[PDB]
RNA sequence: AUGUGUGCU
């Protein structure tokens, strides 16, 4: 027959999509490829590497700044930016602040067509005489790439940062059983998606389906 | 038995429950009440966790 | 091989010879002594328990058989071997909860 | 008459007919109400042989009071269904739980799938 | 816990953080190795979000049994992605995230008793 | 699990009290028309084919979901034996 | 294996992953070539298997092989009961028939 | 960086397909979902019911016939009967012969737009005076259809046969690598398909692709 | 309707 697609969205991050009824087996058949696509294909961005002034190693501690360097570096990974035009491929955010102020992700001086979809993300609390002058790289990767795989040495002694590109935080799916009067062994696809807010779940799903279709068009010109 | 009858049959239970009885009934937890799910096949399907209760393999 | 024969499951040959007529109801045997003794091949005889006993031929017309060699299979034999089931490619592993 | 569509012989059902739980196997009456022999709630199947021991019986016993007996061999072929009992020679009993289709079954790098999956926790 | 590989200390060596780490990248000591106090899997891989650690697992970089560093409710935790996944399971099972991390135990594997 | 049973068990002195309450509630809810319910406008039990649980699929489900709100009160003796039976059949079809 | 290595196919990425995990497991010997690792595994009755409903190889080699399994005399159709209300008896009102 | 598609169709029973390159693990993301549809769906052709000359029930025998009725019919399942046009929905093949000869499947009376790809198939050995006069009805369906379901009564004593519709017999995929000297981690998909002949592996592959595509379209309108 | 026997749990 024809399966209906029902959405239960909760804002901009979480959505639960249910497509039913499905022919036997097609539940995982459809649900599983998308899950792979979602966690590794959707184009987002991330912090690839960061340079700080009085910081040499990744495992250092800067007095005046309470939070250890690694802790800050985590929070750098926790932010999500968005590029207005496709032209922007690699952009560098600049940051500078001193004293008993704290730095949030909105303090990064806005560079051209760069939007910060998450401003109040705590970057670092600073004490008296706490000087902090850092800079951050932003590339347009696709998925997750450990720091010790790229480590973009933008400056001379910058620090590699694990690049968490994939907009989806996580994607989980299940195939329950549904009936159609005659038969009860009909697959029921329930697919839940968790994002960082860069893109709503439905948009991401749209992305997945498109990506799969374009791939299905590759089996057309034999040689 | 057409679709109508089956759909009706789902409308006749909903919250209703049935009692499932073990071969040798020993202790209190030897008979439980479960909500019936219209499953194909011909054997009674029983939940994993309630086995060791009335000792069923 | 011993079980099927000793249990009188299948039918064997009594004396050397060639094959006359392989039907699904009979197997006629060419004894050298100018004799062909009639063999029934019984298809659907209800067991005392409920199962079905079938004797099916295992030699083709125009073949020389020997004394004590099989001509048909029993309800649970395959070419003379006790056939009590199936040989299935099994993977031993836990699978969901099934 | 629709229930008699299989009744071929004058009293005996045809051989090779399909009988189902409630189908009429034998036709006979007593003191006139129907007291015939129908197929039990279980299952019939396909008739293979119909034995009938009459009164003019060339040397039989036959139960006292009874004039004639009508026995029907209803055969049927049963496939392996969820719930059947399977075991080996080493001694692992086990009822069939699910019959997964070929596609969602653990398979080798070769195109060849597995037939049966046996829990290691039973060992 | 695998072969010690090369050198087993970091109970205090100030250099051992930036140094021994590179060792694993060389060939010296494997990932979840009892390299004392920590292990390269804890230094190399620090995951910001508790969720993100599990996202990394789906990219075959760290197994659900490799000891790494995560951050549940805002603090550094020495544990494996699988364990934090167990924590998350119990959490979202009963909707109460607070007691979920309190009721379980994240220092030993899960058995009948646990 | 069931509609918030922990609230229900705590709601009464003995666990059996709840059972009798629910049962009798279902009974009168079925015998005197399913209209004498105490939560029929928007906050009400529904089903899956149509939303037609609004009428009469299950009796107990209703009783349990009703008791969940302070709309009903149980107890030993509250109303005379016959009078209750009479007026409960009068006020409704 | 000779069939594959000969036909024009080699060590699948999935096989390689499973081997990598098998090293940590303790079955295969650290050092050999993926082919020899697979040999060591095959010797132990174990072989790389794919989930089938995903494609993801089951992380950890499992012993596979054909065994002899027999369908016992019990069935389910031989034992199936489901009556709500039917015949009773003239001598005893307890339901059976 | 555009995926190349190579075909290696050896005959009509076997078929091999190559796709290279794919970005990251996208081989498995395509390999499995197709294998599922290739084994599950796809229109096939099998024998539905058969009527023998004097045979009434499935549990019989025939004078001059080594194989009992069940065994004979059991062979008809291993038969492949390739049609030509979609119009052919119910082709009732006929077969009758006598004399000492192995009745191969190449003896069926030929029909207008129908071909038997499986000629050598053993039906029954005929004995001195053995003679069989049978009508083998062939239908077109999909997937596994147990005979105890349809029960197609062609004649009157016709005995229904398990319909096993699935031209695709076996499928397996392999994921290699190489190509593009820049990024190392890449995928190379190689999908091997074995079909019974009624449908060439290429045709099956294309059909499966169409199926998957149609299923992808379903995620359109939410509710 | 009771006994004998076997099968499984
Ligand atoms: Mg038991």
């Amino acid at each position: 027959k024809a399966p209906v697609f029902t959405v239960r969205t909760q804002g901009r991050e979480y959505g639960e999509f249910v497509l039913e009824p499905l022919e036997r087996g097609f539940g995982v058949t459809l649900g599983n490829p998308l899950r792979r696509i979602l966690l590794s294909s959707i184009p987002g961005t991330a912090v690839t590497s960061v340079y700080i002034e009085d910081v040499l190693h990744e495992f250092s501690t800067i007095p005046g700044v309470k939070e250890d360097v690694v802790e800050i570096i985590l929070n750098l990974k926790e932010l999500v930016v968005r590029f207005l035009n496709p032209s922007l491929q690699t952009v560098t955010l600049l940051l500078k602040a001193e004293g008993p102020k704290e730095v949030k992700a909105r303090d990064f001086l806005p560079v051209a067509d760069v939007e910060i979809m998450n401003p109040d993300l705590h970057i670092a609390t600073l004490e008296e005489g706490g000087r902090l002058n850092m800079e951050v790289r932003v590339d347009r990767g696709v998925g997750y790439v450990p720091a010790e795989k790229h480590g973009i040495k933008d400056r001379i002694n910058a620090i590699p940062v694990d690049a968490v590109f994939s907009p989806v935080r996580r994607v989980a799916f299940q195939v329950e059983d549904t009936r159609l009067g005659q038969r009860t062994d009909l697959d029921k696809l329930t697919l839940r998606i968790w994002t960082d807010g860069s893109v709503t779940p439905l948009e991401a799903l749209n992305q997945a389906v498109e990506i799969l279709r374009e791939h299905l068009t590759y089996f057309s010109n034999p040689q | 038995i057409k679709d109508e009858v089956w759909d009706a049959l789902e409308e006749v239970i909903h919250g209703k429950v049935v009692l499932l009885n073990r071969a040798p009934t020993l202790h209190r937890l030897g008979i439980q009440a479960f909500q019936p799910v219209l499953v194909e096949g011909q054997s009674i399907q029983l939940h994993p966790l309630v086995c060791e209760a009335f000792n069923a393999d | 091989e011993r079980v099927v024969r000793d249990s009188l499951a299948a039918l064997y040959a009594e004396e050397d010879g060639e094959v006359a007529k392989v039907d699904g109801n009979r197997i006629v045997v060419r004894y050298e002594d100018g004799r062909l003794v009639e063999y029934p091949l019984r298809r659907f005889y209800r067991s005392n328990q409920g199962t079905a006993l079938d004797q099916r031929p295992r030699v083709v017309v125009g073949q020389r058989v020997r004394k004590g060699d099989l001509l048909a299979d029993g309800p649970a034999s395959e070419n003379g071997f006790l056939a009590l089931g199936q040989n299935v490619l099994v993977a031993i592993m836990p699978f969901d909860g099934y | 008459e629709a229930a008699l569509r299989d009744l071929d012989e004058e009293g005996v059902v045809r051989i090779g007919a399909e009988v189902k739980p409630g189908d009429i196997l034998v036709g006979r009456t007593s003191f006139v109400k129907d007291t015939s022999l129908r197929v039990p709630p279980g299952e019939g199947g396909i008739v293979v042989r119909t034995v009938r021991l009459r009164r003019g019986d060339p040397g039989v016993e036959l139960k006292p009071g009874v004039r004639e007996v009508v026995r029907v061999y209803v055969a049927q072929k049963r496939k392996l269904q969820v719930g059947d009992k399977l075991a080996n020679r080493h001694g692992n009993k086990g009822v069939v739980a699910k019959i997964l289709p070929v596609e969602d079954m653990p398979h080798l790098p070769d195109g060849t799938p597995v037939d049966v999956i046996l829990n290691p926790l039973g060992v | 816990k695998e072969k010690k590989g090369a050198g087993l200390e970091f109970a205090t060596p100030e250099e051992a953080l930036a140094a021994h780490e590179r060792g694993e990248v060389a060939l010296n000591a494997p990932i979840k190795v009892a390299g004392r106090e920590t292990s390269v899997g804890r230094l190399k891989y620090v995951f910001a979000n508790p969720d993100e650690a599990l996202l990394a697992v789906a990219h075959g970089i760290v197994d659900l049994q490799d000891v790494v560093t995560v951050r549940y409710m805002g603090k550094r935790l020495e544990t494996s992605p699988g364990r934090i996944l167990f924590a998350r399971i119990v959490a979202e099972a009963v909707e109460d995230e607070k007691v979920a991390w309190e009721l379980i135990q994240l220092d030993v594997p899960q058995e009948k008793n646990s | 699990a069931e509609p918030g049973i922990d609230k229900l068990f705590g709601m009464v002195d003995s666990k059996y009290r709840l059972t009798v309450v629910v049962a009798k509630r279902a009974q009168q809810l079925l015998r005197h028309g399913f209209k004498n319910t105490v939560l029929e406008p928007e906050e009400r039990p529904k089903m899956q084919t149509l939303e037609g649980l609004f009428d009469d699929p299950n009796a107990v489900t209703w009783a349990m979901k009703e008791l969940l709100t302070g709309r009903l009160v149980f107890g030993e003796n509250l109303v005379p034996e016959d009078r209750l039976q009479k007026e409960m059949e009068r006020l409704y079809p | 294996f000779g069939k594959r290595k000969g036909e024009g196919f080699g060590v699948d990425k999935r096989e390689v992953e499973v081997l990598r995990r098998a090293e940590k497991l303790g079955l295969v010997t650290p050092g050999k070539t993926p082919e020899e690792q697979l040999k060591e595994l095959f010797l132990q009755g174990k072989v790389v298997l794919y989930d089938g409903r995903t494609g993801e190889p089951i992380e950890g080699p499992i012993v596979v092989g054909q065994m002899f399994i027999m369908k016992l005399y019990h069935m389910v159709e031989d034992k199936m009961h489901a009556r709500s209300t039917g015949p009773y008896s003239l001598i005893t009102q307890q339901p059976l028939g």
